[PDB]
């Protein structure tokens, strides 16, 4: 328990409040993007021979989607639009990705090792079935087991975000000074917090642990890059996410 | 913490480095034939390199105490951005610079004009620049270099919470050297992970220009450093 | 270049 | 992969 002088304390009212605001939450409006009719019935996959192009078509438009929120988010930023446009561009083409799976990681059950999204329920199978390599799944699924496991607080997730945000070894970003001083003062911030554990049933390096999955994050952003390219006319339906990834 | 001894490790950083450390410069990259051939000269390095990074994991504390295949997969996971930490380091010494372990220095400008300013630029930002304003020092380094060696997330892992159990043993030895020899900066053991990310990200964009010189580039490539590169 | 995602951020 | 066999062994 540490404290959390005058300006943490701003900080992460409005963190929260952007982020209530335009995430945490649409997680359940997913339902309303054309989700084939099996992600509603969880005692049963996709079957064979069912065409795969209603599940990926369902897949791209959420993918498109929670960007799009990712976007709404950050535009509630003072700081944020504070930057200029060449640098607001290149962050989020840097972290949008990485901040979905963030967020994304709340809906993951550790138990049934699934996604619920409301009443819908992902599944590994479902990402092989869209055109996920294997490989590129496995390490994946793996990457959120870890991170949900930590059973980090609210707080504890939206500050993480933050920092895949604001870095400034981003590739385009000019004001690197005014981004790195802003990365160093959300990295302090959630340094706070984490001693400050109420009840301890988690690590005492779990901010180090942290930070090694926010390299994770950097190692997963470039392979999903990838992945939407190796699978054929994907890439060509969320252009928002081309754009990201480009 | 005294199971992983910083003294074992600092001593392992020591080993590895030429006690004959001279420097030349190399010409501008315009040409693959000269002695001095920019991109060339750092896949000659960091062939050398790699059997030495070997050795360096050996002298870490349990590494050699660990399977025949818990070892390999770590370093096939870790060569990369370990072997980037070590030059990244050594360059402080210099500014605008980069100090390769063959005995050749290398200037932005020969990157610039050899193509690969970008991920120079790069390094000497996110590593060369960062390690130095903060002062890290040589255990330090090797503290880090072996939180990398040690990645539990390495997939293949025969014994995966077993890399994750020495990942904090280096944990809590170095955040005592950090509150010890550094008491006077809270949180400087935070600061020195902190460019963790960053070298991910760095290693990452390194492999890609690897694989495009070998790919397409006439630049010769070497036995060892060839085996450490598989993956699409 | 990047044309819908500067279309995203000029404004509220 | 021959090479870092060796190494870790001798
Ligand atoms: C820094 C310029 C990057 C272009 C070439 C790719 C580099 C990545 C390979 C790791 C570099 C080995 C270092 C050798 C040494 O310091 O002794």
């Amino acid at each position: 328990p540490v404290q959390l002088s005058k300006e943490q304390e701003e900080l992460i009212r409005t963190l929260l409040g952007a982020h209530t605001r335009h995430m945490g939450t649409m997680f359940e409006q997913f339902v309303q993007f054309r989700p084939p009719a099996h992600l509603f019935i969880h005692h049963q996959p996709l079957p064979t021979l069912a065409p795969v192009l209603p599940l990926v078509t369902h897949f791209a438009d959420i993918n498109t989607f929670m960007v799009l929120q990712v976007i709404k988010f950050t535009k509630d930023l003072p700081v944020f639009r504070s930057l200029p446009i060449e640098d607001q561009i290149s962050l989020l083409k840097g972290a949008a990705v990485e901040i979905c799976h963030i967020v994304l990681n709340t809906t993951f059950c550790l138990q049934t090792q699934n996604f619920l999204c409301g009443p819908l329920r992902y599944t590994i199978e479902d990402g092989a079935r869209v055109g996920f390599q294997v490989e590129f799944l496995e390490l994946l699924f793996h990457f959120h087991g870890t991170l949900r496991k930590l059973q980090l607080q609210e707080p504890e997730y939206v500050l993480l975000a933050a920092m895949a945000l604001f870095s400034p070894d981003r590739p385009g970003v000019t004001q690197r000074d005014e981004i790195d001083q802003l990365q160093e003062e959300m990295a302090l911030t959630l340094q706070s917090y984490i001693k400050g554990q109420q009840r301890r049933p988690r690590d005492r390096f779990l901010y180090a642990k942290l930070l090694g999955l926010l390299a994770e994050l950097r190692s997963i952003n470039e392979a999903y890059g990838y992945q939407i390219q190796h699978i054929q006319g994907l890439s060509a339906m969320m252009p928002l996410l081309q754009e990201i990834c480009s | 913490n005294e199971d992983m001894p910083v003294e074992r490790i600092l001593e392992a950083e020591l080993a590895v480095e030429p006690k004959t450390e001279t420097y030349v410069e190399a010409n501008m990259g315009l040409n693959p034939s000269s002695p001095n051939d920019p991109v060339t000269n750092i896949c000659q390095a960091a062939d050398k390199q790699l059997f030495t990074l070997v050795e360096w994991a050996k002298r870490i504390p349990h590494f050699s105490e660990l399977p025949l295949d818990d070892q390999v997969i770590l370093l096939r996971a870790g060569w990369n951005e370990l072997l980037i930490a070590s030059f990244s380091h050594r360059s402080i010494a210099v500014k605008d610079g980069i100090l390769l372990a063959t005995g050749l220095h290398v200037h932005r400008n020969s990157a610039h004009s050899a193509g690969v300013g970008a991920i120079f630029d790069r390094v000497l930002t996110e590593l060369v620049s960062k390690m130095r304003d903060m002062q890290m020092d040589k255990t330090e380094l090797g503290c880090l270099r072996a939180i990398v060696l040690f990645n539990p997330d390495s997939k293949g892992l025969s014994n995966p919470a077993e890399v994750e159990a020495l990942r904090e043993k280096v944990y809590a030895s170095l955040e005592a050297y950090c509150k010890h020899k550094y008491p006077e900066q809270p949180g400087r053991f935070a600061k020195l992970l902190l460019r963790l990310p960053a070298l991910r990200s760095i290693g990452l964009k390194c492999l890609e220009h690897l694989f495009f010189f070998k790919l397409i580039g006439d630049t010769p490539i070497d036995t060892f450093l060839m085996e450490m590169l598989e993956a699409p | 270049r990047h044309k819908i995602l500067h279309r995203l951020l000029q404004e509220g």
